[PDB]
């Protein structure tokens, strides 16, 4: 049941400051510990800290103790066991290789000798520490394509390019649509632009009739897109049903 | 807006004598603050009738007699709180608002004032749980 | 079950008053808090006030602050409302309103016969 | 990390495969706990096992622990598409971050194959009225993931402006890559045929899409 | 003061609302001492609210149900009948008076 | 031949909401007993010198005034006292 | 953690605390049942006869007589629960009843370090009449165990 | 306060009525039908809860702002006007007739 | 014979039944003694306060009274006796006093497989408190025993 949801994703400076935050929900805030772990860019996984919403005991591993600041709000009580809550974590002087996912993630006990050790982990937070500005995602709509026309399916999508830094959040028809969709990855070109594609795999035959959206978004540099995708192909690919 | 004598005015005893105060005074309303250069403001006098037949819980209980205490009276109160009531209806939406009247009828709501911070719960001391502890010869080898 | 029995509807001219009673039974009649709300032609049905017949306390609708007076002998248990500065369009039948429960005013499952006044 | 795990390590399906932790005295083993997170890189870990005997809630008693002297392992038995990810070990106390293992990545052998599903798109009006034209395929649905790209306009190899990504893993517990071509619309119209053809286990299916062929 | 076996639970949150979760309670087998009072609109010789001055109702849209304020800071209020009442015994037997 | 069983705890620390009867306990620092009080009878048990309030950490517990039975306890008491105190008083249908 | 004559002090003081910790605070809840919250700095002489007049019989005289029998009217029934599960003048008692995963499928840690009681007798909150029976069938069941041990035993 | 939506609309006996009604700010929403002579009858009250004596022909439902009320299996018995009840407000009213 | 579950139900269902039989429905006789027949298709809220009124000095206020302290002035004694027996929380209670021949001479299953209860009480209805007697004797020349022994015992 419980649940902890990190901050949205930040572009900074090298040498620059940063509070990442962790709104919990589903179980008692004060009973269990908040942990820090960030996924390193050639470094891997790496432990930072944790502390207790209940005593404000803390611990910092000797790399970062006088580097980062974690600290706390007080817990809202929603029912007798749960309670909502909010943690942080802010490391200035930001260098370069910080670069990476950071996690919150809660204890697994309340008392015995793994209390703090991180069970439920949250989504995670990429932070980008570069010099490089932001960029926007130039949203296109891909056409109708028939891979096996023999049965009639076929696949529709939106092509995110030219755009920096990293991630982008893609959805379908206002967040509803759920079945056939897939979200391919990225990687860095020569410029160090990013560009990803969204399918939603779906037949040739509903497309006069039925609305298809790609709501695609960049929080870096705060972009909301919406776009139609448009029922057409002149192309010997697709034009074999008709 | 109307009722029984102790429900539109302020009521109580002082050392036994049972008093009737009309807080119209209190509730003209004066509610923009200028202060009028710190005049006009001193004590603010309430009329008070005073009544010795008394019935109180309206018809559980019998009517009672005051006696009457000899020779003049006061008692100093602390006002430490209100009882309140809404007018509510319809009305200008903008930029249009909502008025508040005193209220007495229940005094249930004197003993909600008070008692708001606590509440009784029972204990349930017997507790049953798990463990790898069996009965006669035996407590997991020994 | 309770049921609320009232008065005969009496016939008036603007520019006068009207007192219709509603007595009640069937329950105590200090606990709950009983409403009138009268139906004129084609309106939605017009809450007047309530009121409290422990210490007659009462909350009047606001356009009839001023003409409006609901009071109740707790003794025969009778419920009484009276109106002045009449008109044409106040004009409505009259229903004495309690409650489902006493920790609720609002769901008006016990309504009295209708008293049909005419002016 | 200091505490070194195994670089990779492979198991058959329905079998076993374990996985070592080890460092110097200080972070193992006597008087140090010992984890276990499966970390499915992109996605948030695991727990898998914690007081090295024990085993978090809901977890498998496939997954089974045990540290010795010197080292801490991990067996992981009945073996699955699901168990293709990256494990990590960790060193802690019972007032004390964890010290995280090296990593250990997992390939479980003797699995179905699949071929990969290619959907080549065109570029747009919005994309040709720029002008600045690119080309969008995309493979899915594959397994094993070793798979090397080959794109042709005319049957030749192209170089420049020709960018690929690396296999990731799905839902479906096959691996996904994609691939463009940059290029502009005065290039697009036209150079003959331009083939999105890709490779796996021999089979190098393809998918093509030109405006004359 | 409940029976044994029994106990009250005490609020000790300073911006209370009446009803839902408490932060910090605290056990006790007794109320503290709660004067009866009986009065009318103002609320005499009670507790004051330790935050801030607080309005308290079941549903404060529902106009049907009291809303009942707690001050923060007392407001004294001193009555009185000034007159000198002299008192008699009237007496109607046997010694009934 | 089993590994778990069902063990009993007697004083664990547990409650669940309840209506129950209420006694007064009063200050006792009434001392005349020839002016006696209608609702600090006699019958009222004498104070605890130290009310002993036991502060449960980490308790977190949901409340409602507007159902709570202690008020209606408290109302009837108040309203049981004051008949019973003029219960003995003399009548003055006489007058 | 406080000390042992803290202890003795805290009614309901491990409520909010883990269910392994709760087990130091026993007899504190315990003693409550029948004499209700202990007093420390002071102890007033708590003797018999302090009713010198006829106020036995009005409000909070009732009253009185009523919280006072109530409290040892529940006390017997939790003491004589315990006893025909054969745990009298036990805090701790072992049972033969094995646990069952439907009750709950948590291992000890799970819950002695994880739970408050009321936490986890709430989950327990339905299975539990079911395992007094049982607790009490199984006592029977050991009666009997008795008699035919005793027919055997000439 | 309340947009007793629809208008007005009377059909036969066999078509299932819906009437809806949306919402200002939260409150209990309650129903009442104004059959010739009587009072209005409590229906349905706390949204889904039917009154003293009300059958399982009438049905409430819906989340958030709107509230539905539903009829199969209607009746000359069925007929007068009905009206949407929030605290002291009520709604315009609907109405199935010959 | 009936199940476990059964057994629980069956208050005084072992009367006509012989004695050795009985041993199984100790505890379901017992639980009577305080909270009368035991309730199975329906478990109602028994809480406490009920009395809204003055009712608590009527007939039945009075007379409720009355029942339930008896229930439980009755069970003590029948406690208090076990215990200065030395057989407290015991259903079953072995003694260290012989059985007597003028008492009954009846062999085990000339009793146990033969008589019930109250018909075994009948016989031995003369010598009973007698019996009494010797239990409580017997317990107290254990207690000087002891005595005796802490005395050695340095
Ligand atoms: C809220 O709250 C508030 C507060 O809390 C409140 O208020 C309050 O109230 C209360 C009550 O009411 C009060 O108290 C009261 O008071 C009163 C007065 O005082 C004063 O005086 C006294 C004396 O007396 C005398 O005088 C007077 C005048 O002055 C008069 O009035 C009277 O009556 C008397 O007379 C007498 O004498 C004369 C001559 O002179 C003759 O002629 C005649 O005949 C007679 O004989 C005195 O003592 C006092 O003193 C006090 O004070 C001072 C200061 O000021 C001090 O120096 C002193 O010492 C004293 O003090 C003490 O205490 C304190 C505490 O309290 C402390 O603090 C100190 O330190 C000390 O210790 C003055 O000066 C009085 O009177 C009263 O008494 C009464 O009551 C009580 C109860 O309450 C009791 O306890 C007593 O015993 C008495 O009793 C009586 O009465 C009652 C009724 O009232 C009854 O029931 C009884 O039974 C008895 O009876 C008898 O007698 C009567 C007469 O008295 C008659 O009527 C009958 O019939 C019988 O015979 C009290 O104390 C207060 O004050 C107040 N406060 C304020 C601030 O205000 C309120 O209420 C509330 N509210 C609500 C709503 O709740
Ligand atoms: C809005 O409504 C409000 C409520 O409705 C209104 O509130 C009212 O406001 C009034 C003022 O505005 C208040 O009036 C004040 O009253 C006090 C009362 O003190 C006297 O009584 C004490 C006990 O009663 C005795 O006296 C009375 C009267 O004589 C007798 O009837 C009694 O029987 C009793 O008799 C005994 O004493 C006499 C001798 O006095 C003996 O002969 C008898 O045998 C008895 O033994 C009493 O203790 C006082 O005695 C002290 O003062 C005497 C002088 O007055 C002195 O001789 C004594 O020795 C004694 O002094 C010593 O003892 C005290 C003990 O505490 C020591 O503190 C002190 O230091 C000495 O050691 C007194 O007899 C009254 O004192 C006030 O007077 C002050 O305020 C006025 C305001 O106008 C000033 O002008 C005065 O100067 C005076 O200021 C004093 O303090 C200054 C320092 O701050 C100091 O510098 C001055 O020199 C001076 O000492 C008030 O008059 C009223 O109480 C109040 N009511 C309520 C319910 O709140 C409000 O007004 C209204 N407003 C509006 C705008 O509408
Ligand atoms: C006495 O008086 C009191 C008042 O003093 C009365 O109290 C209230 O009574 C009502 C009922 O009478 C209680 O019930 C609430 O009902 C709400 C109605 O919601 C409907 O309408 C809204 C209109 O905006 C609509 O959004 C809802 O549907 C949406 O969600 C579904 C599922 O995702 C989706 O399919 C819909 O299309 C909507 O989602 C789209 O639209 C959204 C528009 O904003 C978009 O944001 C969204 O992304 C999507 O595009 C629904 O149809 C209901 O909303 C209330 O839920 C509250 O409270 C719950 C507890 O009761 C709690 O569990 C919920 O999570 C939610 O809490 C939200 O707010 C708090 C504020 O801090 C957050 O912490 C929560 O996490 C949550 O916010 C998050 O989630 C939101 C939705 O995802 C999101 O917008 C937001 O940004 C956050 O991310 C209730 O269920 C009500 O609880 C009572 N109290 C209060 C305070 O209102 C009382 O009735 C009266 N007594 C009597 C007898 O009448
Ligand atoms: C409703 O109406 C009511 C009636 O009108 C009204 O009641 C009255 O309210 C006032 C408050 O406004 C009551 O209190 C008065 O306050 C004055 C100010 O108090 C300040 O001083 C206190 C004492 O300071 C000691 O320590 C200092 C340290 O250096 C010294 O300098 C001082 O000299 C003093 O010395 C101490 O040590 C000496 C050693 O040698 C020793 O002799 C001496 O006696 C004393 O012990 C401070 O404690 C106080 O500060 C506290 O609070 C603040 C925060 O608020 C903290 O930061 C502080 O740390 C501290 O905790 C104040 O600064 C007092 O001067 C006034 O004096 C009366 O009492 C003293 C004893 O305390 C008497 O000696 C003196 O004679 C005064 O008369 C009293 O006695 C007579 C005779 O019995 C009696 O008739 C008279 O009524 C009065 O009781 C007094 O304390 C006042 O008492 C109330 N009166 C009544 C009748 O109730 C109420 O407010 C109204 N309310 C509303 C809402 O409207
Ligand atoms: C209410 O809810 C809250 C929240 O759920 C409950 O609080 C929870 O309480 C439990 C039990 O108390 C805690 O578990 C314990 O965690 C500690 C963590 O250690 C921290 O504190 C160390 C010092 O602790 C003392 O000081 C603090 C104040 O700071 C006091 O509050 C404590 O009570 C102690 O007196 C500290 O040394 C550690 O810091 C390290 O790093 C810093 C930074 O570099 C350095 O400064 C330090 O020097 C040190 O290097 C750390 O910050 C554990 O120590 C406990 O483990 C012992 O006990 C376990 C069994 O309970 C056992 O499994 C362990 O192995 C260990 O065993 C002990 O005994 C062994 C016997 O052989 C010894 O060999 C061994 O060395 C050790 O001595 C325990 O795990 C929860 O953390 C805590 N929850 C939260 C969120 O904080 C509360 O109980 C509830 N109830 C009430 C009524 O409040
Ligand atoms: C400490 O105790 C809490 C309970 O108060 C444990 O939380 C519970 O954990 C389970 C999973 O371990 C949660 O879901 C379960 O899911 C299965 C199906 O997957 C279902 O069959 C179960 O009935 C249960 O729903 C459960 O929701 C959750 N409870 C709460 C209130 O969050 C917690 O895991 C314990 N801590 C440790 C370290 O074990
Ligand atoms: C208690 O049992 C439930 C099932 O009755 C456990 O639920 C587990 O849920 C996960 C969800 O991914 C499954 O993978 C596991 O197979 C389930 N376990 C079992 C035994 O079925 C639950 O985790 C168990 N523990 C607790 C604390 O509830
Ligand atoms: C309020 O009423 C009081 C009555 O005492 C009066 O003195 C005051 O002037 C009034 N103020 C206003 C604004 O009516």
């Amino acid at each position: 049941q419980g649940q902890l949801v990190q901050s949205g994703a930040e572009l900074k400076k090298p040498g620059a400051s940063v509070k990442i935050s962790c709104k919990t929900s589903g179980y008692r805030f004060n009973f269990y510990h908040i942990n820090w772990i960030r996924q390193t860019a050639g470094r891997g996984p790496e432990w930072m800290g944790w502390i207790s919403p209940y005593s404000g005991d803390k611990n910092l591993a000797p790399a970062f103790q006088d580097r980062v600041i974690m600290t706390t709000d007080t817990e809202v009580p929603v029912t007798s066991f749960t309670s909502t809550g909010a943690a942080y974590m802010e490391i200035r002087n930001l260098k370069f290789d910080d670069t990476g996912t950071y996690f919150c993630a809660k204890g697994l006990l309340r008392d015995g000798s793994s209390t703090w050790l991180p069970y439920l982990w949250g989504q995670g937070t990429l932070l980008t520490v570069s010099s490089a500005s932001t960029k926007g995602p130039s949203v296109f709509p891909l056409a109708p394509s028939s891979k096996s026309t023999s049965g009639g399916t076929a696949a529709l999508g939106c092509l995110v390019k030219d755009y920096f830094p990293e991630p982008v959040t893609v959805s379908w028809n206002s967040g509803a649509l759920t079945s056939g969709v897939h979200t391919f990855p990225a990687v860095l070109q020569s410029s160090g632009l990013y560009s990803l594609s969204s399918v939603v795999t779906v037949p040739s035959s509903s497309l006069g009739t039925q609305t298809y959206i790609c709501n695609v978004n960049h929080k870096p540099s705060n972009t909301k897109v919406d776009k139609r995708v448009e029922p057409k192909s002149c192309d010997k690919g697709l034009e074999v049903l008709f | 807006s109307g009722g029984d004598l102790e429900i539109t005015t302020h009521s109580f005893n002082c050392r036994g004598e049972f008093f009737y105060c009309n807080t119209s005074g209190l509730f003209n309303t004066s509610g923009l603050f200028n202060n009028n250069s710190n005049d006009s403001s001193g004590n603010i006098t309430l009329p008070c009738k005073i009544k010795q037949i008394v019935r109180m819980w309206q018809r559980v209980g019998q009517a009672m007699y005051a006696p009457p205490i000899a020779g003049n009276i006061t008692c100093r109160s602390r006002i430490t709180g209100l009882l309140l009531v809404r007018d509510g209806c319809k009305s200008n939406e903008t930029n249009g608002t909502e008025t508040f009247r005193p209220a007495g009828g229940d005094m249930r709501d004197n003993w909600r004032s008070e008692l708001y911070k606590y509440k009784v719960v029972k204990i349930k001391p017997l507790g049953v749980a798990p463990t790898r502890c069996r009965r006669r010869v035996v407590g997991r080898r020994r | 079950q309770v049921q609320l029995v009232q008065s005969g509807g009496q016939m008036k001219k603007p520019g006068e008053s009207m007192r219709i009673s509603c007595r009640a039974s069937g329950y105590e009649f200090i606990d709950c808090t009983l409403n009138w709300i009268r139906l004129a032609p084609g309106k939605r049905p017009e809450w007047m006030g309530w009121l409290k017949p422990r210490g007659g306390a009462v909350n009047y609708c606001r356009p009839l602050q001023g003409r409006v007076t609901m009071t109740r002998d707790v003794y025969s248990d009778t419920a009484f409302l009276e109106l002045r500065s009449l008109t044409v369009d106040d004009t409505a039948v009259y229903f004495c309103t309690r409650g489902k429960n006493c920790d609720y005013n609002w769901d008006f499952e016990h309504w009295g016969r209708g008293t049909p006044v005419i002016v | 990390s200091v505490l070194t795990q195994s670089a990779s390590v492979s198991g058959s399906l329905g079998q076993s495969v374990t996985i070592s932790c080890t460092g110097p005295n200080s972070v193992c083993c006597s008087h140090k706990s010992i984890s276990w997170y499966q970390w499915p890189p992109g996605r948030a870990p695991t727990l898998i096992i914690y007081e090295d005997n024990e085993r978090a809630p809901g977890i498998s008693p496939r997954f089974s622990g045990y540290k010795s002297y010197w080292s801490a392992y991990l067996t992981i038995s009945d073996l699955r598409p699901e168990d293709e990810t990256t494990y990590y070990c960790c060193s802690y106390t019972h007032n004390s971050g964890c010290v995280f293992g090296t990593g250990t990545k997992v390939s479980v052998l003797g699995q179905s194959k699949a071929n990969p599903s290619v959907t080549l798109f065109p570029p747009s009006s919005e994309e040709l009225q720029a002008n600045k034209a690119t080309l969008v395929c995309l493979i899915s649905d594959f397994y094993p993931g070793a798979v090397t790209v080959a794109w042709k306009a005319d049957s030749s190899p192209v170089k420049a402006g020709v960018e690929t990504t690396t296999p990731s893993k799905q839902s479906n517990n096959k691996y996904a890559a994609s691939s463009y071509l940059s290029l502009t619309p005065e290039q697009w119209k036209s150079h003959r045929s331009y083939s999105c053809q890709v490779t796996h286990e021999g089979s190098t299916v393809e998918k093509t899409v030109a405006p004359t062929e | 003061c409940a029976p044994a076996g029994f106990a009250i639970l005490k609020c000790r949150d300073k911006k209370f609302n009446g009803t839902g979760p408490c932060k910090n309670v605290s056990t006790v087998q007794c109320t503290h001492g709660i004067k009866p009072v009986i009065s009318t609109q103002l609320l005499l010789n009670g507790s004051l609210a330790e935050g801030d001055i607080m309005i308290r109702s079941e549903n404060i849209t529902d106009n049907a149900k009291t809303i009942i304020v707690q001050l923060k800071t007392a407001v004294n209020i001193t009555c009185t009948r000034p007159s000198n009442n002299t008192r008699k015994s009237i007496r109607f037997g046997p010694g009934q008076a | 031949a089993g590994d778990l069983w069902v063990t009993v705890y007697y004083g664990v620390p547990v409650w669940e909401d309840a209506d129950t009867t209420l006694f007064c306990a009063s200050d006792a620092k009434a001392y005349s007993t020839e002016s006696h009080n209608v609702w600090a009878t006699h019958a009222c048990v004498p104070t605890d010198p130290n009310p002993q309030e036991i502060p449960l950490k980490n308790v977190t517990e949901n409340f409602n005034m507007w159902k709570n039975n202690m008020v209606e306890q408290m109302h009837e008491d108040i309203i049981s006292l004051w008949d019973e105190s003029l219960k003995p008083c003399v009548k003055l249908t006489p007058l | 953690a406080v000390g042992m004559g803290a202890v003795l002090l805290g009614f309901l003081g491990a409520a909010g605390s883990t269910m392994g910790a709760a087990s130091i605070t026993l007899t504190v809840q315990v003693r409550q049942l029948l004499s209700g919250i202990v007093q420390q700095q002071s102890n007033l002489l708590r003797a018999p006869e302090a009713q010198q007049h006829l106020l036995q019989l009005t409000v909070w005289g009732i009253k009185q007589l009523q919280a006072r029998v109530l409290a040892v009217e529940r006390y017997l029934q939790d003491q004589q629960l315990l006893g025909i599960w054969g745990c009298s003048g036990r805090l701790i008692c072992c049972t033969n009843v094995p646990w069952n995963a439907s009750w709950s499928n948590k291992s000890y840690s799970e819950i002695w370090d994880n739970l408050t009681w009321v936490e986890w007798e709430r989950e327990i909150s339905n299975y539990t009449q079911h395992i007094y029976n049982l607790l009490q069938e199984s006592q029977n069941q050991q009666e009997k165990n008795e008699q035919d041990l005793l027919a055997l035993d000439k | 306060v309340l947009t007793q939506s629809p208008g007005t609309l009377s059909l036969s006996p066999g078509e299932t009525a819906i009437i809806s009604c949306r919402t200002s700010q939260y409150g209990s929403l309650a129903w009442y039908q104004q059959r010739p002579g009587q009072a209005p009858r409590l229906v349905i009250y706390s949204g889904s809860t039917r009154a003293a004596g009300i059958p399982d022909r009438f049905s409430g439902s819906r989340w958030g702002p709107d509230y539905n009320l539903t009829i199969s299996n209607l009746e000359s018995g069925d007929f007068g006007v009905y009206y949407c009840q929030q605290y002291e407000f009520f709604g315009q009213g609907t109405k199935v007739q010959v």
